[PDB]
């Protein structure tokens, strides 16, 4: 069964490259990540969004 | 969509408006550059494009009660202003349309409209000594003011024999202050050649005149400012030579 996954960021979407030689993942490096940036959350999360072009208030 | 919202975007500058009318093209005919039947000179002209194709801000007067009306002669305005006016005065040849955007605004207590046209070749007349046996004319800082512009000396007649009454021919816009509160008019190059000095000639001469006087009750704002903005587009020059003014 491989070996260990109890990595805090285990089951996460995020995909990791990591270094590490004991049994347990979480004693591993930081190592490389994978980048994805989901902006919309947190600076538009209006649930009609209207477009770049348009009046907002209309 | 809408109609009366609209934005202007032209090189580095850019003009938002909420209270406007439609967007005037002059002579139903956008603005381009000189196709090489037209041209006769043989030089390479230069086509600076973004750095003086765009909005400049050089008049802001103030709309009193009792206002005569003003005037600008293009492409005089800018001689003296911008990057524009640089080409203008190191070149001898020159041609561009404009994008004049003139713009007022008041509360919805105030009243009054005012009256945007582009006129081509303005040419004005003196007030012949009174009585008409005088063949005045008149100075360089009245057909050529510049950046202030002129106020007219009488606006009924449009200084020049003919009649404001009927200025509505050539492309105009109406800033009706319980409509719009700004004007815009696309103008290409008018002239019969295909480029001209800039300095000596004047292709065309903006008119803000009211018609239906401002007026408002004891408010609180009694300081109504009309204020004119204007960017070339296809702007070229040719004949280069050393600086040279008015």
């Amino acid at each position: 069964s491989h070996e260990n996954s109890n990595s805090a960021t285990e089951g996460s979407t995020i995909n990791y490259t990591t270094i590490n030689y004991y049994k347990d993942s979480y004693a591993a490096t930081a190592g490389k990540q994978s980048l994805k940036q989901d902006p919309d959350k947190f600076a538009n999360p209006v649930k009609d969004i209207f477009t770049e072009m348009a009046a907002p208030l209309k | 969509y809408s109609d009366r919202v609209a934005q202007l975007t032209i090189g580095n500058s850019t003009i938002t408006t909420q209270e406007a009318a439609n967007i005037i093209v002059g002579y139903g005919e956008w603005p381009s550059y000189c196709s090489d039947s037209d041209a006769t000179a043989v030089d390479k002209p230069t086509r600076p494009d973004v750095s003086v194709n765009r909005f400049y801000t050089l008049d802001t007067k103030l709309w009193e009660k009792s206002s005569k009306g003003w005037y600008w002669k293009f492409p005089d305005v800018l001689t003296e202003t911008g990057v524009f006016g640089q080409n203008a005065q190191f070149h001898y040849l020159y041609r561009s349309g404009f994008c004049i955007h003139v713009q007022c605004n008041a509360s919805k207590f105030h009243q009054g409209a005012l009256l945007v046209a582009v006129l081509p070749e303005y040419v004005i007349g003196t007030v012949a000594g009174g009585t008409g046996t005088e063949d005045s004319h008149p100075p360089y800082k009245q057909t050529q003011p510049g950046a202030d512009g002129f106020e007219l000396q009488h606006p009924y007649v449009l200084d020049a024999g003919i009649p404001i009454s009927q200025l509505t021919v050539c492309p105009h816009q109406w800033i009706n202050l319980r409509t719009n509160n700004c004007a815009t008019i696309i103008v290409p190059y008018i002239n019969a050649l295909p480029f001209d000095s800039a300095l000596n000639h004047c292709n065309f001469g903006l008119l803000v005149v009211p018609i239906s006087p401002l007026d408002y009750d004891q408010g609180a704002t009694p300081v109504i400012p009309i204020t004119i903005t204007l960017a070339p587009m296809c702007s070229e020059f040719a004949g280069l030579r050393q600086a040279v003014t008015q």
